Formats: structure tokens, sequence, C-alpha cells
């Protein structure tokens, strides 16, 4: 059976040699919580989240090599993709952040390898947390019931300003 | 160790191998050998065709790597013959090589199509290698009347990232739109169906018209439609079954084999194109040389700048473990080849291999890959096209460096 990086040096195409994509939407998994990784990647498997290639990717590799990989990846060190944020809006996102998703999104979201679990965002590829977003609103992603309701009801009590807010704020973390 | 491995050809494939070489050991002198400056990639040029592309953008050079610990000696090379591991090159050099790693590309076989010539090209141009190819046929489709047709004709059999014609004419469409729903790509083809085909389809429907014929986009199937041994500066083709198509741009894209140094060598075999060992990619025929990507013979991999890549690294292992120690091990490759149809509307066929119980034969994963379901939403479309760029990006700052 191959090794981690013999599976893993094949991704490298679509988001970066070790995980780090450049431009302009692929999502970076370096640094990547390994459980995190699983879940996500059995999951595409499974369908249950709405990808455009990636079940098709993940369908053909299984739960071990989903773990040589994730074990491949959570060493890398993440880069934070160099974009444009909004300055004016940089602001706000923080604010908005403590008060809505800081409860799961570890300081700024950032990939803190903080032992275990985090939602690495903090210089994510915009356009994709953009889509990620999408998935969510529209119900092609599970997605948990407080990450919920803190998006859903409380997030847009200031709108889709909110949400620019907090893609503005995740890309200045670079 | 300080090994020399020479790569001949530093293009996705050789310059794959090259960097993940020195990048895998810093202490083997590897040298490229490539006649050019510029790597202009194809993978993305038909977006230039489409006019939205600049020829800036898909130019690239080997500074990277180089400054990578790779030495970028420019240079063709000439023979290569092994027994006592020499490289010879057009201008008088031979460098020794531990191991070699030859990636040439295509040999275009222009005689295929009685008519057309190497110097026929500057003319009735096939940009299925890119930079100045590319050009002359965006200068005829600005150049074009507007009324003018296009025709574009796929070889068949084994060829160069198979969508490549029909995301041309995709491509082409979509610019000639700039000359008014009143213009056509007539595609002249080699084959019954083709590659993403139903897709391709669906999408034209959607775009250029297609079933309406009041459309904008015509295929015409094969082998009787093959664009045979006939066109002529009278700017017309005939196919196989002797129609005279007439047309104001023709793109012929002639059959393709190993390229030119693959043949010298030896590497080639009765088709014409290199066989190869599946876990590590040395060649069959002679050993201690290494063969990528497009100029070998690797079961259901595209000849795709994907395939190639991920070769290389199954090759960079296979060498350098292999070259100053012990066992390699198993590998896994993967392909993608994405098509823009419209900046909007994109499709990717993708694929996931494994050497097939034992020995020479690769073979995909069951049940996985595939291509972007038909009934496929808004949003897959319109994402796949971003993931078409990120793509690109990526695999052109993975492989130089
Ligand atoms: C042209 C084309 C191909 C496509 C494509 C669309 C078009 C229009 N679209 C693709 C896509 O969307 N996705 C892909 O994954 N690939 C696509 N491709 C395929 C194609 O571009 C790749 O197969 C190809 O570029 C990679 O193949 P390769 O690595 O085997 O070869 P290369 O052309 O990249 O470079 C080879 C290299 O060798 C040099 N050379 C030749 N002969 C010598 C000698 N004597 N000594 C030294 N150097 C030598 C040659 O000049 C070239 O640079
Ligand atoms: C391009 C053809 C891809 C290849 C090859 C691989 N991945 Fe991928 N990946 C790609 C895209 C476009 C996306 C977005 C999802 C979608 O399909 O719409 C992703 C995403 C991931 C993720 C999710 C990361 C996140 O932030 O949630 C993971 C876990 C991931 N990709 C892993 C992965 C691995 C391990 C691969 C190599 C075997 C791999 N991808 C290949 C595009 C492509
Ligand atoms: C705690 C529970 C929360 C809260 C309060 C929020 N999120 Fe986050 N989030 C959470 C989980 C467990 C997950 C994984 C998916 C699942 O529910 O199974 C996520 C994931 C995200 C993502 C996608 C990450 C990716 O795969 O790349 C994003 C973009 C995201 N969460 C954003 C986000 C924002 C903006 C929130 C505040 C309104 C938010 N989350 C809250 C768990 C939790």
């Amino acid at each position: 059976e191959p090794t981690a990086e013999m599976l893993t040096n094949n991704c490298a195409g679509c988001h970066g040699t070790h995980g780090n994509s450049v431009g302009p939407a692929s999502p970076s998994i370096a640094q990547m919580d390994p459980m995190v990784f699983v879940e996500v990647m059995e999951g595409f498997k499974s369908g249950e989240i709405a990808s455009t290639i990636m079940g098709r990717i993940a369908k053909g590799y299984s739960t071990a090599d989903f773990e040589k990989m994730a074990g491949y990846f959570k060493q890398q060190t993440y880069q934070p993709a160099k974009q444009s944020f909004d300055t004016a809006l940089a602001d706000t996102g923080a604010k908005l952040h403590d008060k809505y998703c800081e409860k799961c999104h570890v300081e700024g979201g950032k990939p803190l390898a903080d032992e275990e679990d985090y939602h690495i965002l903090a210089g994510q590829w915009t356009p994709y947390l953009q889509y990620a977003m999408s998935d969510f609103r529209e119900e092609r992603r599970p997605m948990e019931k407080k990450m919920a309701s803190k998006l859903r009801e409380l997030l847009k009590a200031e709108g889709d300003a909110g949400l620019d807010a907090l893609f503005a704020f995740y890309a200045s973390q670079q | 160790a300080g090994r020399k491995v020479v790569v001949v050809g530093g293009g996705t494939g050789g310059a794959t191998a090259a960097k993940y070489i020195k990048l895998a050991d810093p202490s083997i002198e590897v040298t490229l050998i490539e006649p050019n400056t510029d790597y202009y990639t194809c993978y993305l040029s038909n977006e230039v065709i489409g006019g939205d592309r600049k020829l800036e953008s898909i130019k690239h050079g080997y500074d990277g790597l180089r400054a990578h610990g790779i030495q970028v000696v420019h240079d063709s090379a000439t023979g290569i013959d092994p027994d006592k591991k020499l490289v010879k090159t057009a201008g008088g050099a031979e460098f020794g090589y531990d191991r070699c790693v030859v990636a040439p590309g295509i040999e275009l076989i222009y005689d295929k199509i009685e008519g057309y010539s190497e110097e026929a090209a500057a003319k009735l141009p096939h940009a299925w290698k890119a930079g100045e190819q590319t050009a002359i046929l965006r200068k005829q489709l600005e150049d074009m009347a507007d009324g003018g047709t296009v025709v574009i004709a796929p070889p068949a059999a084994p060829f160069r990232c198979p969508p490549g014609p029909y995301e041309r004419a995709s491509q082409v469409a979509y610019y000639l739109k700039a000359h008014k729903p009143m213009s056509k790509v007539i595609i002249l083809d080699s084959s019954q169906t083709f590659s993403k085909q139903s897709q391709f389809s669906k999408g034209w429907e959607r775009l250029y018209g297609f079933g309406t014929e009041n459309a904008m986009i015509e295929w015409h199937p094969g082998p009787d439609s093959a664009v045979v041994k006939v066109d002529g500066g009278e700017m017309m083709v005939e196919t196989a079954f002797g129609d005279e198509f007439k047309a104001d741009v023709i793109n012929l894209i002639p059959p393709q084999r190993a390229g030119k140094i693959a043949q010298i060598a030896g590497l080639t075999n009765d088709a014409g194109w290199c066989p190869v060992d599946i876990k590590t990619f040395e060649s069959s025929i002679h050993k201690g040389i290494h063969v990528i990507g497009d100029a070998s013979i690797a079961n259901p991999m595209p000849k795709s700048g994907y395939s190639a890549n991920s070769q290389g690294k199954v090759a960079a292992a296979a060498v350098v473990v292999l070259l100053k120690g012990e066992e390699p091990g198993t590998p896994s490759y993967l392909n993608t080849c994405y098509s823009i149809l419209a900046p909007a509307y994109g499709i990717s066929v993708a694929a996931i291999y494994r050497p097939n119980a034992d020995g020479s034969a690769i073979e995909s994963v069951p049940d996985s890959g595939g291509v972007t379901p038909v009934d496929a939403p808004d949003w897959v479309l319109e994402r796949e096209v971003q993931y078409a760029y990120s793509w690109y990006n990526n695999i052109v700052h993975d492989t130089f460096g």
C-alpha cells in the first residue's frame, strides 16, 4: 500500500504542494485537524457534503488512506492565502466573529495546532468560504445545530453585510 | 549522494521529475536539458484563443526550479545511447547520468494528412504545442470575416488531452459570438463518440445552439469525416469520404507519437510510444532511462498534464530511492482534465488509478472518478470554472516551484 506521501502527492494539482493552495478558489488543506479531515473526506465520499468533484476523488480511497493522509497533512504548516480583504469591514468582522462564531471558531478560526478539533478559516481563500456558506444556507452540507442558530438567525441580524464582514476579517488574518 | 540525473525535457512531466528529485535529496546534481527559454502551457491556451486569457498568462520560466538547485542547460538532446551512460546534445555536450528521465512530449505527424507540412503549420495551425502557434490561431480568429466558418480536425487513436478539440470548439464558439450569432465552428472528427460528449453536447445546446441548426457548432462524426490527406491553401480540406469543406480558419490537429528523441534513443515500440514499467517508470527497452506521461504507455491514464505530473512523482521517487538505496514501493496516480466552455460553464473528468494486482497494469480503482454529471446544477458548472483556474495556478507552481 502506498505511503501517505505517495497518496498526498496527487492532490498538489488542485490545492498546492503540501495542501497550501495558491489562488483563486481551491481550499488550502495544510494544517488540518486529522479528525476533521476523515469526517469531511468520508462525508465527501458518502455524498452528504455536496462537492463539485471531491466525492469522485474521495470515493477511490478508504478510511485508513484518509488516516495516512491526515497524518500527512497535519504536519505541514499552513500559509495564509494572500488575497484582498476589505479594510472598512476587516474590523466589523472581528466583533461579529466574537459575538457569533468564536465559540467553536478558535481565535479568528485560525489553524491553532491546539492538540485537537478546529475549523480553519483565517487565511482560507474567500471564494471557497463564500461557497462554503452557500452550501450551508442552502442545506447542501450537514450543519451543526449551534453553528446554524448563530448563522441561520443571529448573524442575519446583520444580513448579508454580516457574512461580508466575516469574510473580510478571516482574510485580514494573513 | 553526488549523482547526476539527466532529465531531457523540461515541460510539466520533465520539470516535475526534476525538482521533486532535487527536492527529494539535495546532494544529487540534476541537470535539465531543454531547447527553450519559456514553457507555454497548452493546458489553458484555448482561453487565450477564446480571448479571455492573455498569452502572457501561460508563459513560465525555469528560474523557479533552477534557483532550487537544478542546472537548466538550454540545448536540444541529439542522441542518448546507453551502455556507457552518456547523453549528447545538439552543441557538443555529453552529460553522464546515473539515471535519465526522458520526457519529450508528442511528435506531431504532419505526413498523415497529405497537404500539411511543418511549414503548413504557420498558416493552418495545430496549436497542440503552445506559444507562437496559439497566437497564429488567435490572429486568424481576430482576422476572420463575420460569417467565416472555422473547422477543427481531431486526429483519433491516442492523442493529448482528449477533450482538447471540443473545449477549443467551445472557446472558439464563445468568441465567434463577437462576430454575431453570425459565424460557425465545424468539427470534422475521426471518431464516433468522444470525451465528455453528453456534457459537451448539453453545454452546446444550452449556450451556442446545437439541436437548433441555427446553431453555432456542428459536429460531424468519423471515420468518414476524418479530414485526411488533403487540405490546401485553396482553403479546403477533404475528409475520408471526399467532401470539401472550405473554411476561412482551419485548425488541423495531426496524429501524434513520442517526441523524436524517444525514437532516436530507441525507447518507442511498434506503436511509437515508449513502454515503461508501471511501478518505476523505467523503460522496458533500455534500463536506466525513465520515460514519463505522453511519450509513455500508461494504461488508462490519459495523455495529460496532470497525468504527467503524477507519473513524474512516481518517477522522481522511483529513481532517487532506486538510484542510491533500495526497493521502491507501490504508487497511486491520478488525473483530471478540466474544460471551460463559457466563463460560467465548466466540466471535468477525474480518475484514481492503482497498480492493479501485480506487474504492469494501471487500472482505475473501481467506483471512483467520473465527469461532471449531465444533470449538474448551475452552481456546479459555475464553481468548476473557478476550480479549473485554481487547478492551473496550483499545478504550474507545484511543477516549476
Ligand atoms: C496542447 C493541449 C494539451 C492539453 C490541453 C489542451 C491543449 C490545447 N489541456 C489540458 C488540460 O486541461 N489538462 C491537462 O492536464 N493537460 C492538458 N493538455 C495536455 C498536455 O499539455 C500535457 O500532456 C503536456 O504539456 C505534458 O506532457 P509532457 O510533460 O510529456 O511534455 P510537454 O509538452 O509538457 O513537454 C515536453 C518537453 O520536452 C522538450 N524536448 C523535446 N525533445 C527534446 C530533446 N531532444 N532534448 C531536450 N528537450 C527536449 C520539449 O521541447 C518540451 O518542452
Ligand atoms: C482537483 C481536481 C482536486 C483534486 C485532485 C483533489 N481535490 Fe480536494 N478539493 C478540491 C476542490 C475543488 C475542493 C472543494 C470541494 C468541492 O468539490 O466542491 C476540495 C476540497 C478538499 C477538502 C475540503 C477542505 C475544506 O476546507 O473543507 C479536502 C479534505 C480535500 N479537498 C482533500 C483532498 C485530498 C486529500 C486529495 C488528494 C487525494 C484531493 N483533495 C484532491 C479539488 C481537488
Ligand atoms: C460551534 C458548534 C459552531 C459555531 C458557533 C459555528 N460553527 Fe462553523 N462549524 C462548526 C462545525 C462543527 C463545523 C463542521 C461542519 C459540521 O457542522 O459538521 C463548522 C464548519 C464551518 C465552516 C466550513 C469549514 C470547511 O469545511 O472548510 C465554515 C466556513 C464555518 N464553520 C463558519 C462559521 C461561522 C462564520 C460561524 C459564526 C456565524 C460559525 N461557523 C459558527 C461549528 C460551529
